[PDB]
């Protein structure tokens, strides 16, 4: 969103990210590399879930007849009657309107933020001595081709399995 | 290496509103809402449904039932949701009325709208002894009863003046006390008999038009009858009949009472319907077919899915979806983005 | 060594929904709601609050003093808020009235619901010039006034036909004019005596029922009299009649005349109400017990701590919480998080 | 919340954090020492007290009895009228509801980013010796306990004090 | 050297309120209300505005159309949106009625609601047919007609018992029957005609008063005529008359038949009106000047900007601003922040 | 807002920040240089834009008179009417009012995240030998006057210009 365009953030996307919506790519040699995160796409579907049940939850009175107000005899109140069903109608579904608008804001607003916890995942996996850029970027020593960049995304990624330092647990 | 953060790139048909971006092509959503299909009418879920008054009283219209057509009493369950099957109710039997001169039609309409519905098993005015000489009650073949002898509407009794009472009167007035039961509406049924000239005075004595007065709960309304040129008898048994009817109901609230002023052909009030209670009422037509969640009155019977839907809005009752301006999406997926430049 | 950011861990009772999380346990919260008890009611606070029509009028009830009841005049204060104690108001004296023959028993609940109310000074119409022959006004012992004279309401005259004029009258009209001032609404009380067949001929010279007629803002009411045979006298004076009255008011907006056909035994207007603006009105009981901010149909008077309530959805006026379907919390604290391993 | 839960920020608690809702904790030889951050705390608290205020500014139209309807003569006027009270009734709490709801939706979300304000705050009295590790943690060359901790929490904390690099303050 | 991060410092004198930090100075914003200057009614934009029922009816007010006045008969175009115009419509000419005795003001305001409004070019009844022995026509030096000849409201018959025919009747019953396409309204109006004993006796051969009574989807109405001493003319034509009529309307529904008991001086419906569809109506002013966005019943024409507005709320139609509490505003631009040191 | 007050941003402000809301200042021997960034003004000014059409989208239904109620006759309806019509305008306002209420506090409380945003900007450029202190601030290992600043403001700074090191 804005955050990304002004930090720089690539406004494009990957097509070879299948399997989720959030990732990592990586660049090297290799080409470029492709990589959903499975627990972020999950954490995203959970949130949007939730918010489902939430919308879900409304309840509004019934709309049903006056029992007193018959037909012919009192046609001006049932004219009046006809207008507060109208209203409460027009009323409540603005408002309803309002909840889904609110909810899909924070839904595509949200998608920077992933991306932002994403780097704090890459970034102690990576160690030490990778070199944080500030665009989402980090440089690496080592390699990192499709086979490394799923083992990022998998969370399983070890610097050790480059003898470089890592940060311990 | 370079190892940054990326968000996929997938065909996004898809389209929301947000506050700060305006409308954004998503790559998935979650629909809100359907449009509902016309269906027949059925039974609520969790709640008795009422139709016909009494519906095992067979070829008796609701209005038939409400007026004690003889033939149509019957056991009349009690609901707390109601269907207005009939804008203008109509009577299949007994004697002609001339509906339309009074607000008749909608009593059975008006009974609907209580849950409990019961006729009263006293008489709330005793003909023996109200105003206006001595009476005998009449009956006709248009309205036969249980043992198929000569009767009337049990709501009503048609009385007749004694051989020795054939004369006119000055308006007498009765005052029709509150017979139901605590916190029960009582609606006291009543009306004038009419003739032609000659039928008027073997009965009545008297040839000339007759005036009727109601009164109750401030409301005042005002009677003149019409001797002979009536309109053809209709929604009546179909035994012809020189003479017609006038009905009308008069609502008394717990403990009120109410008066009718009258003269010659006055139908006293008989057996009065006592109710309590609201049902809630909305128009649909029968029979109930099955079972639903909700009941709309464009889209009858429907099941509740989505939590809001799309269409034509009017009253329902149950469990039923909310009614929306337009189509809304939940989204669920990401904002489109073209393929990056590799 | 190792520096991190973390947030407590409490005993965390308390849920609130959230959008995106669902239910969730919490540390602290604010209640937003209360379930209020009932109360007596109570004087708005900051406002004026009409509870009887006229509180310096001692044993007479709110319709006595719409009728003009002698004994039962005085001053009627303005209110911007009003309390309605009786759903079906009665009367406790003067002559015998048929009330449920009428609306009349809803007068003083439908002055109540203006601001301003006052009985006019002058008569609106002279009994000395009405149609139907001359008069004699009629008193009677029901209606003792301030010196126990005998009387009747001073919203009407009882007139009768001077012993000259004994006799059978056509339906005449009368035009009751518009008497009070700029924006007013006028509210005309009027109505009919009648008696059996005996008292009928000595008091009117006619004993067949007489017929009265109301037009006022495209709304008319037709009346029929009964002789004799009436039900007993009741919320009256005590003191036995063999006559009874039908009372009834007509409403006129202001510039608005209205008219009354009408045969023997009418109760001309006389002294009419005058109302204008609007109270605000909800049903409530006497007496009126100290101050409040809220005065609420279910829970009587009550104070505002919370914005809002659960509970009893009412009628309700002054400075109110909001009610709500469910007893919401704000929170205030963290969300629950198991004790760091 | 989903933040740190990707970040993979410690999704346990500190029960010895009782002066606070947010702060610190220092892991070395020392064990664990804890101390709440009160600024962070009662910024939470200011903002929740600010939201308690908006919710009660709001203000809706007494529901009282129609003056002209009279009792009996009106009843279905009357019906009506209730019907109208309903109504409102039930509106205005569902759009209460709605309010309160992203109230606490927006105060339950607001703890990460706590977080990771402490973590600039944290990071800025470390000093340029410190690492910062991404997952809410820094790595000292320096030993901090319950003391030093405390000082850390406190805003007092000085890097020179272990013969550490400061950056310069403005 | 250090390099930062920063936000500007300007006067901020615009307030806005916030959820979570109360209320805040901003360096600018963008103001979501107005408030409207009350101007003169005009056309809605897109939709054709019905003022006065008939155009082309000069010297003609609604009621004198509504009614069929003679030289007030034309086309009565159809329209989405009427303009109540007059609260309570009045006439200007031919025979002298007694208002305010009936319903009868409003009827042209009851016709206004609806889209489609015609007159009936066929009588309701027949006047040689109708119960109460033969009759004749009258007609009146009040109502002259487009060649200046004696005439009458075209909505009704004022008919006369024939010189053979002079006698005093018991109510007569005729039904009215519906007339009207499928769908439409009907509304019939009509009357009686009453004058001081010595014409009642020349016209009807009966000086007691005469009684009406008319009966219509439930809806009883009762009326008694008035002999002599009537309220002196007013909004009528202007040449002397002794008597006077009262005039009534009566809505038909679609199908449904009204009945009129009727003796001496009354006045048959002939042309009725027929009107379906809905019109949208609010209170204004004449004449419509020029077009607008939105009617408002307090600031008459209107044009669309802010997408609110602030001040007297009312009905309005049309492209209108939506009425909020208080001036609103958006925030374009930065909380204030006090020059850096 | 919360988070620059907890995390040591700046609290003021710099009134030479005149063509635009968010941007840049530079401390050294050249005294204090101030720079607008003119992206992320123009970010700002779009969502709250975008906020303007989104709020002004709302459509409520027109409130008129009845048509069968007529007036004098029906002054009990009438009246209802009218309380209907308050009750609705009282109840669209309010709701208004809260939709307002939610886009002005995202327009505040999305000013530190302007800020958060800037220095990603600003470190790229700077290069990998510039200290991120974490208020918000910078060290560099060079001078940077207004010319520089600008330069930074307009996303031309390039590091090797100074010897420095560049993120390649
Ligand atoms: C069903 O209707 C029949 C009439 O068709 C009812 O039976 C009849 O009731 C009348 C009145 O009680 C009987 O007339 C009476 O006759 C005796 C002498 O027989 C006389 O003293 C009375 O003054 C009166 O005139 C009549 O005989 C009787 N039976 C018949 C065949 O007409 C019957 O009661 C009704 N049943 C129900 C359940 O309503
Ligand atoms: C964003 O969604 C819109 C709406 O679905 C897409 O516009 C449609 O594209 C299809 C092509 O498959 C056309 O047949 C429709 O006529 C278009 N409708 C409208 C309203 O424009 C649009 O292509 C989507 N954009 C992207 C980038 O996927
Ligand atoms: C709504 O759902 C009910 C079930 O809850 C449907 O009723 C079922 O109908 C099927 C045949 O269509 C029967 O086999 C089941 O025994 C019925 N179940 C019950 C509980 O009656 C009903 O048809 C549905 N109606 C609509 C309109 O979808
Ligand atoms: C929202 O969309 C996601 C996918 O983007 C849905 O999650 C997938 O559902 C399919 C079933 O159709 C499963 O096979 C996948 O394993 C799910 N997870 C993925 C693809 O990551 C999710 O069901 C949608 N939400 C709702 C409420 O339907
Ligand atoms: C979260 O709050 C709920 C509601 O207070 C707690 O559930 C209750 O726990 C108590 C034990 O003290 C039981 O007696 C109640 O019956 C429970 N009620 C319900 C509705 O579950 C729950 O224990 C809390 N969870 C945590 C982790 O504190
Ligand atoms: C209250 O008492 C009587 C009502 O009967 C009034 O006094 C009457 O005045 C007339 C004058 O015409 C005299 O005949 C008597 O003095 C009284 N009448 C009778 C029949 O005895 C008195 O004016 C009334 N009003 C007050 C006191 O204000
Ligand atoms: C609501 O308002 C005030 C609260 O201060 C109460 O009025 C006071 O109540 C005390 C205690 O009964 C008495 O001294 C007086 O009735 C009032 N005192 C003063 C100085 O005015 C009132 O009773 C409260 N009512 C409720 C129901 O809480
Ligand atoms: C919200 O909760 C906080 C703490 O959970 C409350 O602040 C503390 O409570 C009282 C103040 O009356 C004192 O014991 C503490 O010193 C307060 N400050 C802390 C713990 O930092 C706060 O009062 C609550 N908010 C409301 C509106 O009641
Ligand atoms: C924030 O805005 C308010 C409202 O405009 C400013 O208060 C006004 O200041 C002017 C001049 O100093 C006075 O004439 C007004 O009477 C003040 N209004 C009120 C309601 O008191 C306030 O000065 C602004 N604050 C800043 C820092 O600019
Ligand atoms: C207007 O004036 C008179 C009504 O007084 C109508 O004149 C009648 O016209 C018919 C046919 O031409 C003659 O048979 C009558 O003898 C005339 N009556 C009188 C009194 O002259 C005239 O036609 C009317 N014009 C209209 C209604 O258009
Ligand atoms: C209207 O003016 C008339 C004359 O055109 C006035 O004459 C009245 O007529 C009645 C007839 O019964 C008599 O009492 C008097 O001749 C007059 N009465 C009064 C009270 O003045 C009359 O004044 C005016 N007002 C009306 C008729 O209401
Ligand atoms: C509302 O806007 C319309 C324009 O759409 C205004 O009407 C115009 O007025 C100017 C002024 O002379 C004329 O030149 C145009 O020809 C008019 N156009 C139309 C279509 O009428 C109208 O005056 C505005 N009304 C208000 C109250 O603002
Ligand atoms: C919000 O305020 C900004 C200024 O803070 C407005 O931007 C100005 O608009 C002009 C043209 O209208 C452009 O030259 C610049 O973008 C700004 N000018 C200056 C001197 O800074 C912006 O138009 C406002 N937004 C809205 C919707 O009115
Ligand atoms: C990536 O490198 C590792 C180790 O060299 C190994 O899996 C293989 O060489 C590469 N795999 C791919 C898919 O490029
Ligand atoms: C009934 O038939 C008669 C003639 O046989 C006719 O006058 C009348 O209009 C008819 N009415 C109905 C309702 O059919
Ligand atoms: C009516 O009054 C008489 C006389 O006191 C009394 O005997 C009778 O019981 C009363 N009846 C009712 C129903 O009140
Ligand atoms: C830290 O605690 C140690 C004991 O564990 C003790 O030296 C002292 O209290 C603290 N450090 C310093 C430097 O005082
Ligand atoms: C008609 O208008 C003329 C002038 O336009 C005026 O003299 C007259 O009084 C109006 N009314 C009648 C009935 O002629
Ligand atoms: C800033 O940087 C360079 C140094 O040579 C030059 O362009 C400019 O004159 C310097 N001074 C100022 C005030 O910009």
């Amino acid at each position: 969103g804005f955050f990304g365009a002004i930090a720089g953030f690539l406004e494009g996307g990957w097509e070879g990210m299948i399997a989720g919506w959030h990732g990592y790519t990586s660049h090297g040699a290799h080409g470029v590399a492709v990589a959903a995160d499975l627990k972020s796409t999950q954490e995203a579907i959970n949130k949007i879930t939730k918010n489902l049940n939430s919308l879900s939850e409304l309840e509004v009175k019934n709309l049903q007849r006056l029992s007193g107000a018959m037909n012919e005899l009192h046609d001006e109140i049932l004219e009046l009657d006809e207008k507060v069903d109208d209203l409460r109608a027009d009323t409540i579904s603005s408002q309803i309107e309002l909840a889904v608008l609110l909810s899909n804001e924070g839904i595509i607003n949200s998608e920077d933020e992933h991306l932002l916890a994403l780097e704090r995942k890459l970034k102690k996996m990576l160690g030490p001595s990778a070199v944080e850029i500030g665009n989402g970027c980090f440089e690496t020593k080592h390699k990192c081709n499709q086979t490394c960049l799923d083992r990022i995304a998998a969370g399983t990624f070890n610097a050790g399995d480059f003898s470089l330092p890592t940060f311990d647990s | 290496d370079r190892i940054c953060t990326g968000i996929t790139s997938s065909n996004s048909p898809h389209v929301v509103k947000t506050a700060t971006q305006g409308e954004v092509n998503v790559t998935g959503v979650i629909p809100l809402t359907t449009t509902p299909t016309r269906s027949h009418f059925a039974n609520l879920k969790g709640t008795q449904t009422r139709g016909k008054l009494c519906p095992n009283c067979f070829n008796c219209t609701d209005l038939d039932v409400a007026l004690g057509r003889p033939k149509c009493m019957g056991n009349i369950p009690s609901a707390k949701v109601s269907i207005l099957h009939e804008v203008k109710p109509v009577t299949s039997g007994c004697y002609p009325i001339m509906h339309d001169r009074t607000k008749i039609r909608q009593l059975p309409n008006l009974l609907r709208g209580y849950e409990n519905i019961r006729l009263s098993t006293s008489n709330v005015i005793n003909t023996e002894t109200a105003p206006g000489g001595p009476y005998k009650v009449g009956t006709s073949g248009s309205c036969p009863n249980v043992t198929n002898g000569n009767g009337f509407f049990n709501t009503m009794a048609w009385v007749i003046p004694k051989d020795n009472n054939k004369i006119a009167i000055n308006p007498v007035t009765v005052e029709v006390p509150y017979i139901c039961s605590e916190g029960e509406d009582q609606i006291t049924v009543w009306g004038f008999h009419s003739d032609d000239k000659t039928q008027m005075e073997r009965l009545y004595g008297d040839s000339n038009p007759q005036k009727f007065t109601s009164s109750a709960n401030g409301v005042t309304t005002h009677y003149v009858s019409q001797i002979g040129g009536f309109p053809n008898q209709t929604e009546d048994e179909g035994l012809k009949q020189s003479g017609r009817i006038v009905v009308d109901y008069m609502v008394q609230k717990p403990g009120k009472t109410g008066t009718i002023v009258y003269q010659r052909g006055i139908l006293l009030p008989q057996k009065v319907w006592c109710a309590s209670g609201r049902s809630k009422v909305i128009k649909g037509s029968l029979p109930l077919i099955g079972e639903a969640d909700c009941l709309h009155e464009k889209y009858g019977g429907l099941n509740k899915s989505k939590p809001y839907y799309t269409g034509e809005h009017a009253k329902a009752i149950g469990n039923c979806p909310i009614w929306v301006k337009t189509p809304l999406k939940l989204a669920n997926g990401t904002k489109y983005r073209p393929p990056a430049k590799l």
